[PDB]
């Protein structure tokens, strides 16, 4: 399973 | 079924089904302004004033090629009318 | 559909208040608003009045718009009349779906000083005579008011054919400008004696004359 | 502050298709109605289209219907016009408006020129106006450039690269019957320049990517 | 910021102020919301008319959220996106 | 069709709380302004209190200010009053109102009864009012219970579980200088029935949690 | 904050037309729109008029509401008077924070016909008694108009002690009922050969007697 997702949320995660 | 604003206002406005299979959430109801201008005192179209929709920015979920990855996409939405004038004060 | 009815001209003499008048043909006036633009030659319309009677910032004060729902018009007022509102004016509005300009209205000031034209001819070019063409020019610059006749002969002969004329326009210091043009065989220019052109303005006559060789 | 900027307009045949863009900046673009005004030379103003602020709604001249098609691209600040089937009567600068509300028009752009004619593109040929004791008189002497059959307008003229500009006159061009324009340039200058000073007529008709520097001297 | 995007919020009868809502344990960290600036609206005269109100259009999203305050949690919120003007009269 | 059902009220102490529910249905409850409005026994309508749909705006009359608190619950479509430190000029019904929009209301709730008093409570006694040859009017008889000494208001009084109520006359309270409240009702029903129908009348007293069922039978 | 003043009571005979006057006394009138409702003895309140001059479907078409800027008041109009109008009627108006009543208007519906009271009375149950209490109750109901006497009398002597009587309160049907309860001791009861509510209405007495076992 891939979800392409922006670069802003990615950040928010980690 | 949640609010009748749509209705009562100035600027009213009908709700229409957009359709998506390949899109999460599948349906999504869209405002558009029942008329061009906007309904003053007296019960009438008064064309000195325009009803306009309120777009909001949301994201979706989008299958992207058109099973398994899926693209969250922003799309904008109208989600009511409101009347604007040519005279601001 | 409507049509919106103005004068075609407007003349005035300076310090005056001037009204421009527009006429709605079908539909309410008063249900939807008026628009004035003022437009100079060779720029883009500006607005001079929105919304019936709105006044832009940098819209003198003299400027003011009103609207007449009995005679279903509208009209732009200038008091104060100058020189420099000198321009074409022209009114618009629209119905639920079209939106219509009336014909506009040029407006002129009266009382400006009368100027005389600088005339010059040309004769043809050698490299023009060379390529088997033949061009007289006349040029007419810095004349008030626009009227201006020009004609053209053959030694003494009026010429009718090949003459290009221009319809005369405004100069930067206001002052008009036109041309004329004369085309010729070689052979017509090298068999006259000589070629005029004649400038008529404000019943005076002035005559430039071009020979060859 | 708003701006309006028109592009896209130039020679067509008629038949043909032509899109314009209009490039919106300093406002809200997406919360206003914008329009399409056009005006033939010498002629008064023409209303040709009209597009809500969302796009939803459209709106067209009877004159243009089912030829043109008004669009725009809010993410984009631009607006167009997609002219098909194009005619000779279509032929005008067309202007880019900004609208408070529908037919309440507070801006105009720059315009464009759109020419739609079966006469092709043609760059002038360009002759010196020689100064001569015909063009002298009270210690002055005309000078000048003639600008010859052209199309489709427009041509400009400097004199010596735009540092001679006291005493220059470039005329309005002319409409010939052939269809072809054509204008003059002339400069009055100090009869005792003549052959001492230099005097270049600089012609630029961009429609046919032409540039001509033509020296204009006393003729010997 | 929906001030860049759009000025409805200005021109409307029924116009707004858009208020930062901020909140770091929540995806996204901002949310711009619309607060009517008048009860009544706006009318010819450019008074505020007491025959009518400014009401805030709401619209039911869902929000990314870190729960307890490596797991999120999808929760739903309202947000006012703009204001309309109603009337007690419906023609 | 739009309904609005009242909550909460009873017996309250002097600088007691108490909180008022009203449950709403028939319209999209979010999107109205709602309303609070009192009336002691004999006198005028007051406004109370008044709530825009999403909450955000709140608005209370001068004599509340401070002690009361509106809220409401959009998601359970409930509209609060919550009033603290009441005094005896609190003691009214309370009317929930929807409004179309600020100050203008549509449509009124039944009320709840709100008393504050330092009166302790005290459910009813209820007799039976046995019909006799004094109370016959030939084919017909009148019956009833008397429902003595209770505080504070309301009593309701059905009659055979509401399936009787042809002929029921239920009178006004007497409000007795002990502070007390007592009440009759009377049916009226065919002599011919008497000793053959069984007749009850239902008494609630729910300011007591107390509902009396009371058989009423001729006397021999 | 501001108030409302209305007329503590209005008259009229049926088929004629009755106004009911609302005066503002800071504010303008004519900038919140004014609420007319309706109340029947024991209910809710009901809208009549809604939006200064809007009539809800049900409402009958002889209800009209008005506003006069000049006098800043509103007028609730009722033309051809019906006796089912007889209620009270309160106004209501606002201002950008508050919300305000009028003080209610009492309307009567003149020339209704004289109604005799119906009365029942009856003596003290046995679990009464059994309990050593004793109540008299005497019952009247559908009289017309409200005033009435009522006394009691132990053999045929005025009992005053221990009587609690209601003020008349108006039916549905236009017509009043009222109670009364006289309070005694069993032995009270018991020592007497009779008690009797007697119950006058405009001049015309009905007397009911009861008697101990
Ligand atoms: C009448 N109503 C309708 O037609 C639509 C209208 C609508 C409303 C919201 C969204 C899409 C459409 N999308 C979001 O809230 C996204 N977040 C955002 O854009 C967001 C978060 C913060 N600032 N913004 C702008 C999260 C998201 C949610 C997704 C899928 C992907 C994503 Cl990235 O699935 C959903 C499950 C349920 C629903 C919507 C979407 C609900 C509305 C909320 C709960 C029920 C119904 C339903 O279909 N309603």
């Amino acid at each position: 399973i891939h979800v392409t997702i922006p670069a802003d949320l990615w950040d928010w995660i980690n | 079924r949640s609010s009748d604003y749509y209705n009562r206002s100035t600027s009213p406005w009908n709700l229409h089904r957009n359709e998506d299979p390949e899109r999460y959430p599948s349906v999504i109801w869209e405002a558009k302004c029942r008329h061009l201008g906007c309904i003053n005192a007296d019960g009438n179209v008064d064309y000195h004033m325009n009803s306009v929709p309120i777009q909001q920015e949301i994201l979706v979920l989008r299958r992207e090629p058109p099973p398994n990855s899926f693209r969250l996409e922003k799309i904008l939405v109208s989600v009511g009318c409101t009347c604007v004038t040519p005279i601001v004060h | 559909n409507f049509m919106l009815t103005q004068p075609h001209s407007v003349s005035e003499s300076p310090g005056k208040t001037v009204t421009i008048s527009c006429t709605r043909s079908s539909g309410s006036l008063a249900n939807y608003y008026v628009q004035w633009y003022q437009q100079r030659p060779g720029s883009s319309p500006t607005i001079v009045i929105f919304a019936n009677n709105q006044r832009p910032s940098g819209v003198p004060d003299r400027f003011s718009g009103s609207i007449d729902s009995s005679s279903n018009s509208a009209s732009l007022t200038i008091s104060g009349l100058k020189t420099e509102d000198e321009a074409d004016y022209y009114c618009q509005t629209y119905d639920p779906y079209s939106v219509v300009f009336g014909g506009g209205t040029k407006l002129t000031v009266l009382g400006q000083p009368k100027a005389a034209p600088s005339v010059t001819l040309f004769p043809p070019s050698s490299e023009e005579l060379q390529a088997n063409k033949a061009t007289l020019v006349c040029l007419i610059s810095d004349f008030y008011p626009g009227a201006v006749t020009v004609a053209w002969k053959a030694d003494s002969s009026p010429v009718k054919a090949g003459v290009e004329t221009t319809t005369p326009s405004k100069q930067s210091n206001n002052k008009y400008a036109a041309s004329s043009y004369l085309s010729l065989t070689p052979e017509q220019w090298k068999s006259h004696r000589s070629y005029s052109c004649q400038v008529t303005h404000e019943g005076s006559t002035v005559e430039k004359t071009v020979a060859p060789t | 502050e708003v701006q309006l900027l028109e592009s896209g307009g130039g020679l067509v045949q008629p038949g043909g298709s032509l899109r314009l863009s209009c490039a919106a900046s300093g406002f809200t673009f997406s919360s206003y109605a914008m329009s399409w005004v056009r005006q033939a030379p010498g002629k008064g103003l023409e209303w040709v289209s009209a597009i809500s602020g969302s796009g939803g709604s459209t709106y067209y001249a009877d004159s243009v219907k089912g030829r043109f098609t008004i669009s725009r691209d809010n993410s984009k600040n631009t607006l167009y016009l997609q002219m098909n089937s194009l005619r000779a009567e279509d032929t005008a600068v067309y202007y880019c408006a900004r609208d408070l509300i529908h037919g309440v028009t507070r801006n105009w752009g720059q315009g464009t020129l759109v020419t739609v004619s079966s006469a092709s593109t043609k760059g002038p040929s360009v002759f010196p106006l020689a100064p001569s004791s015909k063009s002298t008189s009270g210690g002055t002497a005309a000078l000048g450039c003639l600008v010859k059959d052209y199309f489709p307008q427009p041509v400009t003229v400097s004199w010596n690269s735009g540092a001679l500009t006291s005493g220059v006159h470039t005329f309005p061009a002319v409409l010939q019957s052939s269809g072809l324009y054509s204008l003059s340039s002339v400069v009055t200058v100090p009869s005792s320049s003549l052959g001492t000073q230099t005097y270049i007529c600089n012609v630029n008709h961009k429609p046919s990517n032409t540039k001509v520097d033509k020296k204009v001297e006393p003729k010997s």
